[PDB]
RNA sequence: UCUGGUUGAUCCUGCCAGUUCAUAUGCUUGUCUCAAAGAUUAAGCCAUGCAUGUCUAAGUAUAAGCAAUUUAUACAGUGAAACUGCGAAUGGCUCAUUAAAUCAGUUAUCGUUUAUUUGAUAGUUCCUUUACUACAUGGUAUAACUGUGGUAAUUCUAGAGCUAAUACAUGCUAAUCUCGACCCUUUGGAAGAGAUGUAUUUAUUAGAAAUGUCUUCGGACUCUUUGAUGAUUCAUAAUAACUUUUCGAAUCGCAUGGCCUUGUGCUGGCGAUGGUUCAUUCAAAUUUCUGCCCUAUCAACUUUCGAUGGUAGGAUAGUGGCCUACCAUGGUUUCAACGGGUAACGGGGAAUAAGGGUUCGAUUCCGGAGAGGGAGCCUGAGAAACGGCUACCACAUCCAAGGAAGGCAGCAGGCGCGCAAAUUACCCAAUCCUAAUUCAGGGAGGUAGUGACAAUAAAUAACGAUACAGGGCCCA
């Protein structure tokens, strides 16, 4: 091609959306945004295929142009806006707060949360660096830049972000015995505790995770998301608790 | 010694089916 | 028989959110009369061959002939 | 373009169609069960061949093997539900003993004949294709419809049928009108 | 006309490769900028993205640094005395990176006199060769900028082993 | 692969005879669901039509437009045209070229560019002509429009007159922070000593026994002072200059709140569009390792005109013989280099088979490449674009002969024979994409039509009564 693509065939769409192969020839191509194309759920899919509030794309546009949908507390009017893991979707008219978390199947679940839990989200620290004028900042998995972080925050840690202010309330270090959620691979959606982090310099780190049933599995460090201490997650978990 | 927030309560649906007969 | 049904909270909301063709079925809207796609596209191309309002072209051809 | 829609063939021509024993067997089957042509027998043979090949492959595997347990249990459940396999013969060894007559036994045509709604298999076929037979609340016009154990007791004449309580067909009321005239 | 693609070359084994495709815009080159001493003539180039490059077609001044003293002064360029890549560039007085040039000594001499009050003594002591050049009136400098890329002809005054090496080469 | 013969009767070796897929074609063709449409190695040539445009309250209307009005006093509703912005680099089609190339899996960018999206991010007080626009600068300016015209002819346009901007080009408006004597002992006051953006280019620099005393029993007394990576000349900061040198809001909608010393005073809400840098996302470009069919009656090849490497420069978004100058003489090869053939786009896949294997894969998804054949470019974040431009070759249309206009391997539909095969149909309602934008557009796509492509189910009859006759069938 001579430039960026703008279409997406249904057979080429992410499998976890569960799109009918004979419904049409194209799928909603997610727009650029906080989350990657293959790891995002566009708002059209969520509103039409999952919640069934809209019967087609036109009704989704009608809902969005009324400013009824908020994503992490901000009104979004783009049908293909890439909502992703740990995003909070608010529908005030229906009194609904949802958090996007994969289930054991590996698909984003329709998980309803309370307003108090909807007031915050979790972000995996992807980067920590000094910006201009020597101001430290952290970049999270959703692309948020947060300035003046706690000096203890390091990469692979999890920061609790208050959506109203976009500031760090608390954080969890990446360490053995911490509760982790799998966000990639065939173990996508499972929850467990870290047992060991195998280090290979110049290569990909491996993490061993043990679930409550004592089953152990190995995963790349990129696919691991610390969500709390064992027995004390910082977010409500979907049905199944990431077992199997 | 073993080292080991609540989800929103589900709601009964607001609306139910309605039946009518005529003729 | 099995089908789908919608009951809006107001007639104004129904007019606001319903598709135009369903409103036309129910008589809530009048069918807009338009030329066929081929006629509209040919007219668009003919207009595309003209720059500006085109009245000066008309007066020029009138003077020429 | 749109994604492809899958399809498959439901039958296969036999290895040597011209064996005299095979022709006589097909004659007997078609006559007994009122089948239209050899393609129906080939279809049932193809299905039974798939089933028995699967059962043989599972029997090859060790007992308590997860694949054997899972797939064999599913196969036995399906065969028992359709009525081909008896409840007391819930083993793959008896799955290997199945025959085409067992599957032809469950066709709606044979059931309609046997329940007494029809005096012949061909009368049963004519009744089914003419929309006189209902399995439960549903009118079924397919003779090859495979009847389940639960459905077996619900075969009757359709409410719309002249034989099921509706008004007489066109021939009857036409003759009545002529006679009255 | 200029392309930087590696497909037109022979393979490491020596095979002659066939044309895979037509030339692409993202592997182009442009004409060289043979910068020369004279009144400043610079023209902009629109490069990949909205970015711009500056082509120094002509330039006669530049910002040269005395690194021992830690200063920089803007000075006129007299001419190109030595170039390691090609002597034709010296012959034609073409300004490029690494070209050894002669610059006016006046601003550096004036700064030295003002700062040290001499034409304290220990700090005012400098290399004998540099002082000889100051007496001559011109200083040998090495151009550290790329005139055809940034439009600047900056550099630094040669000192120490580099100065001795280039004096030998001259 | 099996079957039967060749003997008086067997075994072995021979002979004889019978034993899906692809192409082309013949006949028949009622019902339901569903679905496809290549082929002269001719990537041969195409009449005609269409396939890419786009406007919100929110960039620019004195249309000599329409309609309104408390009948208008800068404008204000709606709005052709035109400027401005964005898109047109996506999609669709075809398989010509291409044999470590593409492609598949697997890597790197500590080797680079990236419109858009998402998140952050910019008080520089002062600094002589203050002889001062910021209660807001210019034409260094034009379109549409008015009017005068040329040509046979085209989405050809000339001369003259006007007028706008988020176009173009200029240009401004008593701050904050360190210490803090002295009072006062806190909710402290502050005489005074000091400090002050970005962007570009270069050079330099940084980035590594207080175990005590007192105290109110708390606390205070001296000291610390960058981060990351496996790894950096990294992030970042500092100094001195440099620059045809940037940026640091002269923009727009809706609404009219709060203070008063009552002034058209001061202040002030919710949005739109922009703007510097960094991060993110959508991408792009290169890139590590292993893997391709036939050919040895192709054994040496590359290196003169870059082949392998070194130094420097140029060019690039950037690495790099990518190119240049000077140097060496290297690099590949019987473990098949190089050359040749390919009815060679690669893969996921399809068929067959008991297994090993063999064949097919233009063809619904991914990647590559092309737009009659070579070559070069403008614009743009992104193209070596072809429903953009310029030349050459081959074809080819109009002409008043002076010129002017071309690219169906996009959707329909034609020629290529004198022998043949889907509709020049309807629509943006679904899928999604584009725009300034819910609305406009979309031969992308969908709907229907049309040779039994490949598949699914399945009618053309079912049940009776009576009469007559004695033969009917099977083996051999
Ligand atoms: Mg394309
Ligand atoms: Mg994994
Ligand atoms: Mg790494
Ligand atoms: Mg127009
Ligand atoms: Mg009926
Ligand atoms: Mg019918
Ligand atoms: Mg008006
Ligand atoms: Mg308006
Ligand atoms: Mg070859
Ligand atoms: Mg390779
Ligand atoms: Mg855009
Ligand atoms: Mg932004
Ligand atoms: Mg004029
Ligand atoms: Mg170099
Ligand atoms: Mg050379
Ligand atoms: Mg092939
Ligand atoms: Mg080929
Ligand atoms: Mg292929
Ligand atoms: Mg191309
Ligand atoms: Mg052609
Ligand atoms: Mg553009
Ligand atoms: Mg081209
Ligand atoms: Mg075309
Ligand atoms: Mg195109
Ligand atoms: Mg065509
Ligand atoms: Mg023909
Ligand atoms: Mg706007
Ligand atoms: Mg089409
Ligand atoms: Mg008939």
């Amino acid at each position: 091609a001579r430039g960026p693509k703008k279409h997406l065939k249904r057979l080429a769409a992410p499998h976890h959306w569960l799109l009918d192969k004979l419904s049409g020839c194209y799928a909603p191509r997610p727009s650029a945004g906080p989350h990657k194309l293959r790891e995002s759920l566009p708002l059209i899919v969520f509103l039409r295929n999952r919640l069934k509030y809209a019967l087609n794309g036109r009704e989704v546009k009608a809902i969005l142009m009324q400013r009824h949908v908020k994503v992490d507390g901000k009104v979004r009017t783009d049908t293909t806006y890439p909502a992703g893991f740990m995003d909070v979707i608010t529908l005030d008219a229906t009194n609904e707060n949802f958090r996007l978390v994969y289930d054991v199947k590996g698909r984003f679940a329709v998980h309803r949360i309370t307003d108090e839990e909807a007031s915050y989200k979790l972000g995996k620290v992807k980067k920590v660096q000094l910006g201009k004028k020597g101001v430290p900042y952290v970049v999270t998995h959703d692309g948020r830049t947060i300035r003046y972080p706690d000096p203890n925050i390091k990469v692979n840690d999890t920061v609790k972000i208050d959506l109203a202010s976009g500031k760090i309330t608390d954080f969890i270090k990446f360490d053995a015995g911490k509760l982790v959620y799998v966000t990639g691979g065939r173990n996508l959606g499972r929850i467990g505790t870290i047992v060991h982090k195998e280090r290979h310099d110049g290569g990909f780190d491996l993490v061993h995770i043990k679930d409550s049933l004592d089953n152990t599995f190995v995963t790349r460090l990129n696919n691991v998301f610390v969500i709390g201490e064992q027995g004390k997650p910082y977010i409500s978990l979907p049905k199944g608790k990431g077992i199997k | 010694f073993d080292p080991s927030p609540r989800a929103a309560k589900k709601r009964r649906p607001a609306a139910k089916g309605k039946n009518l007969s005529f003729k | 028989s099995v089908g789908f049904g919608l009951v809006y909270n107001s007639v104004a909301e129904a007019k606001k959110f319903e598709p135009t063709y369903r409103l036309v079925r129910y008589g809530l809207a009048e069918k807009v009369e338009k030329a066929s796609r081929q006629q509209r596209k040919q007219k668009k191309n003919r207009d595309k061959k003209i720059f500006g309002t085109g009245k000066r072209l008309a007066k020029k051809v009138a003077r020429r002939n | 373009p749109r994604a492809p829609r899958t399809y498959s063939k439901t039958y296969s021509t036999p290895k040597r169609p011209y064996e005299s024993s095979r022709l006589d067997a097909e004659l007997k089957l078609a006559g007994e069960f009122g089948l239209k042509n050899k393609k129906e027998i080939y279809r049932i043979s193809f299905q039974l061949s798939k089933i028995r090949r699967a059962a043989r492959d599972l029997l090859t595997r060790d007992e308590k093997d997860p694949k054997r347990l899972f797939e064999g249990n599913a196969l036995i459940r399906r065969l028992v539900r359709v009525g081909v396999l008896s409840e007391d013969k819930k083993k793959l060894d008896y799955v290997l003993a199945l025959k085409v007559e067992d599957f032809l036994e469950r066709r709606l045509q044979t059931q309609v004949y046997k329940l007494g709604l029809a005096k012949s298999v061909h009368h049963a076929r004519v009744l089914i294709t003419q929309r006189h037979i209902a399995v439960g609340k549903q009118i079924v016009n397919i003779p090859s419809f495979m009847v389940r154990l639960d459905s077996e007791k619900h075969i009757d004449f359709a409410p719309t049928s002249p034989f099921g309580g509706a008004r007489p067909g066109r021939v009857a009321r036409r003759n009545a009108a002529r006679k009255a005239e | 006309g200029i392309s930087r693609d590696s497909r037109h070359k022979r393979s490491a084994t020596g095979a002659k490769r066939a044309q895979f495709r037509k030339k692409r815009k993202f592997e182009l080159g442009r004409q060289p900028a043979n910068t020369k001493i004279g009144a400043k003539r610079i023209h902009s180039v629109r490069t990949r993205g909205g970015n711009k490059k500056y082509r120094a077609l002509r330039i006669e001044t530049g910002n040269f640094s005395w690194a021992s003293e830690g200063i920089s002064k803007k000075t006129r360029i007299a001419g190109v005395v030595y170039h390691p890549s090609n002597n034709e560039l010296v012959r034609t007085n073409t300004l490029t990176k690494a070209a050894i040039v002669q610059i006016d000594a006046t601003p550096f001499r004036q700064w030295f006199e003002a700062h040290y009050g001499q034409t304290r003594a220990a700090s005012a002591k400098i290399e004998s060769s540099v002082e000889s050049q100051f007496s001559a009136g011109r200083l040998y400098a090495c151009i550290s900028s790329r005139p055809g890329q940034s439009g600047r002809c900056d550099g630094y005054i040669l000192e120490g082993e580099e100065l001795a090496f280039y004096l030998r080469r001259l």
